[PDB]
């Protein structure tokens, strides 16, 4: 029997050699491999394949998966392939060919009575995003982020308090304990950051032992060489990560003094371009070092016509600065530079910057990490053409390089890649299903630990789930005890050992961070470039090997006005 | 057509049938109004109401359940009472009985 | 009023349509959510007027044309579905390829 | 003392001989009995009867009810009577005469200090509805159903996944466990159905032992004779119910082959008319058999002008069918027949069909089970006049016959009638209070296990609860621990024995199902007709004893445009 | 160094001698004291004071506070002072000068790594309000009240049932238990009142032993001398409070008979003016007695043009009265008197009435207790000028007198002043932050037990928390386990002893009431006046020492149309 | 704006009234929820204008007549109640038998 490639594409989704446009961008991905056996694809519905004795076998629950995503087009750092996905016990069981071994060939994902089915034909499936720059200003951010496709949130805060408005810190044992308890109510995996600004190590060890998986050094609490050193020493001891927002004022030294204070130790630099904070005007030179894992916050991504204009007032409110105080406005202005903003996009395209994040409600948009990452990719393709690593007439490599920025790299940077970050066997089943036309903008389904947690849902009283109005509503995976079972609360090894979970009576699954001190720039997937970069002290021009690095601001962007009501 | 409309059959309902009743003249000697409910033990009403309390013992107003009789200051009127039933144990009110009768 | 959840939910659709209606009036080419809201509301009112499901399945394809919406929008909406209280109860109206 | 019947009706609600119109329909009920003693009615308010020493006695809590519904007009399968209702320990204590035995005669429901009061004079009180065809596509369905007057929901699903969109199955132990845990968060009693389509009995026993109270056989998973037999064998073993959606395609046999496979064993046939699924075009003949408990889903109820038109696209989306695939559209069309749709209404009126249900968001409307049931009753009275069983000039018998369809019969069919289903002593206090003008449409109060769980509520900041806007808002009975105490999670006897509740740490009250295999058509209250029914294979005409069974489609219906904003 | 007082005020808020207008009223408060050391004020932000080694020290968590409110203008019954507030372990640690003792002088509130910061410069901070007349008609009232600045709610109810609509009673053990369990879900401290109307003491002891902290005597349940006596006897035994709504009908006696029945025992009289209930027309004379703690409900506060007009229908619906029954309307009318309504405002100004409360959804507005209290203060200043106790050109004393009405006095009246009621060391940290322009109307932050529970919040996806739309949204302190840790459920000493908390598995912090029988009128802060008051039986004129007490109705009020959208 | 829950709740009433207003404009006989919403909104605006409670209790009985609403509707609405911020604070307006 034969079937045309078009009819096939319409029935089971695209296959090897077919290309798909990502949303309304100019980015095209090409199917690199298909793990099916033509003619043996599984499909669910009346008179279809997944039925007793046919595509569904006679195995007991232990011998089959709990859930199968049929005919999914996987987009991950390791490949863009067509395959069935098996999920068992809340984790990714296998990527392969689903069905019944009794009558079908090459079945690697067994379907039985205990198997639920999610039809992914014509859909793109990705791992859930991981945002590592979360300010816990309000609990509503969790739903906003989940809806956008982000399933893990690492950050600090206690609510809408001055300290949290400006920094990602959950100060001390009491607040850390309270927020860990509150975390059980949120539908995303969570890890907290304590206040790392202090020159007494014991004050830090207390916080780590209380539960934080990292320490935030922020200039608002004093990013001095003494504080930085103290924090890094405790981090090396307890296997936790350090995030840095450096001394913009150059009050205690210049960028090189900070770099000297770090002394080659692993550190994650937040908003490395500088607008969001850091030694003016050259904090961006940090991306040249092997021990620095650099990220960007999202308001500057990508460079557009209105970028500069909106930044001044955003800066002032976030950091409690007074526009009437000359020194307050002068230091705000020294942070916003068209030169470093324009270079930042190119540095991402080259892989010198390895992560994207939000900086939620503190010079960043919580629901726009994924969206803005793809807009930068689009603008860079438009301006620079194909990457040198690109093979074939598609943007497969650029796609893999950019998706790694909000999935695997953030997970590696914070020591949680053993649990989440990619669609690999054994990892927690945090998956996002996308229709190609809405890729990166509005997902079709968001799965947390094997259960759908949120998805667009039509009229509750309708005869079908599709009638209007369709809007995002929480599903069973976001409910009470089911939620606790499908989410993870990350703890430091020390907290886990001291029995913090049992003491606070935390109800969710617990995971421990590890490998935070050994990760380096070379480990960032597809983003390990360490450029010979310089910044002109007077003009602020960024140069890599003497070449000027710059770009043009966009007037119009994809994934914008065609999708949003406001 | 009126949604949920009643079609009440005409006629009347006889209340508290087969129970002893008695009429008494009551006079409000107070300067403030006094209103009495259908099931209040009449013999223990506000002291400002002047009447034969002894006769009203174990009685309440013979009026539709839930309704009341009002006595403006100085108002004198004849009311009909009906005897309590059940165990005929009176508890509460002004604390004058607190037991059977 | 004793508004049930579904009635309150429809108020959300009505409001989304008010937004679109005013922008169309300004002469703007409507986007994805605006188009879906405008056509949906139209059908709901048709049902309030007492039109049949058959009539609306056709009328709904003449609310917006390809020249009144952004590029790609018609293709993003292969059909629109909405339910409303007709004189004979709740019914589902499915309008195929509403924008041509 | 005397009082006119009209003033009396206005004060305490109607009494013996008075008639009341149900909403805006043509159905009239007549009060058959009144359990009060004229003159001794209890009424609450300033200067009223329920006061210390008067209508309220001196008993300790153990000697009086927790709640009394005064002057309620009860409408149930056993009668339409006027009486006070006593609720104690979350259960129906007694139906009789409330008050204080110290001074009042015939008191059977003692009122003391520990007694709360709900004024039901002028109101109609019914048992909460029971929907047995729930697709757990989203958690919001629970509130929608509760608002409509349905207090128990039996079904299957895992969220908005393909399998759940089409079938009422919660596949396997893991998903079953997750949904049981999620159930604690919903304000309705819940029982789950597992996937019954498999030819290995052990795969089914595992699901029952995990917690399901039934098994769903659906054609989308393969409704073959082998699967049906396997499921019925396990059902007979574990005392659980089987729900069937038969082979529409006639792929494995015709209706008679399915009937042969069932072999006289008890089974609940979903949407027996066929539009929602089943052997085309004669699955409706199933209602002739003694071992079949037949139900209807709600989109076809009642037959109206727009019924046929709306069904094709509803069918396709629900079952994942392709309108471009000829065989997919041909099989959709073979399910929609004006002939069987028109007969279905008459068969309900005759009591050949015993239950009504939704088929929530999968060819059914979750908030319209009760409403549509009364619309069918109205249309049948309008078309066929009085029933043969009717006595007096009222529709009391037709009312009892139809209310049994969504209360007691569903409870009997699924083995939970020992806990819920009717207003009888000892049963859980799931009650719905209705103003006659809004009967079956929008209830005044919904009580779950003795506590009000939801009700229309006006301005929260207002001086009274009545100012606008008035809309349904969750009450205390729907909150945290109070909710757990007022709801039931039904388990199979096996799960209960294996300690599933303790293992999953289920917080709600637990009830076990029983008597699922012994129930038969003769047991369906007021709906035990087993007609000699036939269907013409070419014309699809339905005949009972050779007589053609048909009806006319409504152009306008009551309980529709006069009550809804949209 | 020097700085002008205006620039100073703009930077750190006002200081000694500066005056601030309360919202849009005519009330002005003057800073009486400032506990800072000029030049050593702590301020948070980039390049500010609170940074490592500077305003933040090296102490371990146990040696510093968890939270500091910098430069707050405290308004409490004891003073109007400028100072930093320290919060530790959910309680008020100290009022003084915050900072780092290592380099700063006079530091009494140490700031370390474990310290979070809330910038209160230019803000007014008050204790959370306490409403003691709550009808638990619906759970939504808790959020409405929290938003208005009320953090503790004492009342009774079971939901929207007839009894609860009219009275503040949670009848009996079962309902009491259910509501205690439901209380864990609400973001406010809660204490319940049982039904006190019964002449058998054991029926009352049962309720107290079950958990209530008080007993409500309401005329709708029979406010007879026998019931009142019985309730007071049990109250004296179990150290719980009694709230009274007397016999409006004068059915069992006149006001003097009720007063005689009370026999000098401590009792809290609800709505002492009478409109909300009580012996017509002289229940207001109760404020002359030493054992009576008198409160006002809020619809009559303050006397305005539309006050009388709105009351009749409000009265009828609340108490289930029939407008067609002459006696029902006559008794409603006897409760509404312009004479007693006009006097009530003056009596508050003089301190003869000691508390304000709502009477939520039962002739009272739950979100308007604070707002209406300040409107009465404004109207009294406008009409009567300065109080005799006033010193200086400010309204400091009138402010202290009125704030005591909804903070400390309600706490003293109900035996919970050891836990809440004022900003004093050791008390639970229930604090409300206000911008002067919105004082008493819409707060900037509401803190429950050390955690922000609710606050106005802008666009969740915005770059900052300020963009529109800004509306009140629940914060972390209102979430799951964090909420339980930050709220208190008050129990009677007996319930606490019997292990009610462990039996019901209550998750929140528990506090016990005490000192309810020993409190008297002399103990009411700034409101201990016992006037020689009389009421004319025919004209209803109120006289104190023969002088007529009256006032004029307002046509327009502050804290009204300038702030609300509807 | 710092909208409190009650202010947000009133926005729901305002929107429900917009729905009714447009249908009345089309010449349709209003149903139960539409009638309640329309009259309620009218009163809220009256309060914003500064009219008295007494004035509104009367004016509210002249918004809709029996000929502008469906059969049975007038009898389903024995009275309408709504609160709003008058110049002198929140007050309750009760309109008895609003539709005659
Ligand atoms: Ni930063
Ligand atoms: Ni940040
Ligand atoms: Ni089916
Ligand atoms: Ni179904
Ligand atoms: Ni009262
Ligand atoms: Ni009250």
């Amino acid at each position: 029997s034969n079937i045309s490639r078009q009819a096939y594409a319409d029935m089971f989704g695209p296959t090897v050699g077919d290309k798909v446009r990502l949303a309304d961008t100019e980015l095209w991905i090409e199917v690199e491999d298909d793990l099916t056996t033509y003619g043996e694809e599984v499909k669910f519905g009346g008179g279809k394949v997944i039925r007793d004795g046919m595509g569904q076998g006679q195995m007991l629950a232990a011998d089959c998966v709990d859930l199968v995503l049929t005919n999914a087009l996987i987009v991950d750092h390791w490949g863009i392939v067509k395959a069935d996905i098996g999920v068992k016990d809340g984790r990714i069981f296998a990527i392969g060919k689903a069905g019944n071994p009794d009558i079908q060939p090459n079945v690697t994902i067994p379907i039985g009575a205990a198997t639920e089915v999610i039809a992914a034909e014509g859909k793109i499936v990705t791992a859930g995003g991981i945002d590592t720059h979360i300010h816990w200003i309000c609990p509503q951010q969790a739903e906003e982020a989940l809806v956008s496709g982000v399933t893990t949130m690492v950050g600090g805060g206690t609510g809408p308090a001055a300290g949290t408005h400006a920094t990602t810190c959950t100060p001390g044992p009491w607040y850390i304990s309270r927020m860990l308890q509150a975390a059980d109510s949120l539908p995303v995996n969570i890890g907290l950051l304590g206040k790392g600004n202090v020159s007494q190590p014991d004050a830090l060890r207390e916080q780590v032992a209380a539960g934080v998986i990292g320490l935030k050094i922020n200039e608002d609490w004093g990013a001095t060489p003494a504080a930085i050193d103290c924090a890094l020493t405790v981090a090396d001891e307890m296997d936790i990560q350090v995030a840095l927002h450096s001394d913009t004022l150059n009050e205690s030294g210049f960028v090189e003094d900070t770099l000297a204070a770090i002394g080659g130790r692993t550190i994650h630099t937040f908003h490395t371009e500088g607008a969001g904070g850091g030694h003016a005007p050259d904090i961006i030179t940090a991306c040249a070092h092997p021990n620095i894992l650099p990220s960007s916050t999202n308001p500057t991504l990508p460079y557009t016509l209105n970028t500069i204009d909106e930044h001044l007032d955003m800066l002032m409110v976030c950091h409690h600065l007074d526009p009437d105080i000359a020194e307050d406005v002068a230091f705000a202005e020294s942070r916003i530079r068209r030169e470093t903003i324009a270079a930042e996009d190119v540095l991402h395209d080259l892989g010198a910057f390895s992560l994207t994040s939000s900086d939620s409600q503190a010079m960043g948009r919580v629901g726009e990490v994924i969206l803005r990452t793809w807009q930068v990719a689009h603008r860079m393709k438009v301006q620079r053409g194909a990457l040198a690593e690109e093979t074939g007439d598609n943007d497969n490599f650029r796609v893999k390089r950019y998706i790694a920025k909000y999935t695997i790299n953030p997970a590696l940077t914070h020591g949680i890649a053993h649990e989440v970050g990619s669609i690999e066997v054994g990892k927690l089943a945090d998956l996002v299903v996308w229709s190609p036309a809405f890729f990166g903008v509005k997902p079709a389904t968001v799965i947390k630990g094997g259960m759908i947690a949120i998805a667009p849902m039509g009229d509750i009283n309708a005869s079908i789930p599709t009638p209007q109005p369709v809007h995002y509503r929480p599903m069973f995976g976001a409910l009470g005890s089911a939620r606790h079972h499908c989410r993870l609360t990350f703890l430091s090894q020390a907290a886990a050992a001291n029995g913090v979970a049992e003491r606070l009576n935390l109800r969710s699954a617990i995971a421990v961070v590890k490998g935070c001190r050994t990760v380096q720039k070379a480990d960032m997937v597809h983003n390990s470039l360490q450029p010979n970069i310089t910044v002109d002290a007077q003009t602020y021009e960024v140069r890599v090997d003497g070449e000027l690095i710059t770009s043009e601001p966009a007037d119009v962007l994809p994934m914008a006005q065609r999708y949003f009501l406001f | 057509m009126i949604p949920g409309e009643y079609h009440v059959k005409p006629g009347q309902i006889a209340l508290n049938t087969g129970r002893a009743t008695c009429r008494v003249v009551v006079e409000n000697h107070g300067d403030r109004p006094i209103q009495v409910g259908s099931h209040y033990h009449f013999a223990e009403v506000n002291p400002a109401l002047k009447f034969d309390r002894q006769q009203a013992a174990g009685y309440r107003l013979n009026i539709p359940a839930g309704t009341a009789v009002r006595f403006e200051p100085g108002q004198k009127r004849e009311v009909e009472l009906v005897a309590f039933a059940g165990h005929r144990a009176v508890f509460g009110f002004r604390g004058e009985v607190m037991g059977p009768l | 009023m004793e508004l049930t959840p579904r009635e309150k939910d429809k108020l959300l659709l009505f409001t989304a349509a008010l937004v679109a209606e005013r922008r169309l009036a300004r002469g703007l080419k409507l986007n994805y959510p605006e188009s879906v809201a405008l056509i949906s509301a139209f059908i709901m009112e048709g049902a309030r007027d007492g039109k049949s499901v058959a009539s609306l399945m056709e009328e709904g394809r003449h609310v917006l044309t390809r020249e009144q919406v952004m590029e790609g929008v018609p293709e993003m909406i292969p059909d629109i579905q909405v339910e409303a209280t007709f004189p004979d109860g709740s019914k589902l109206v499915t309008v195929h390829n509403p924008i041509i």
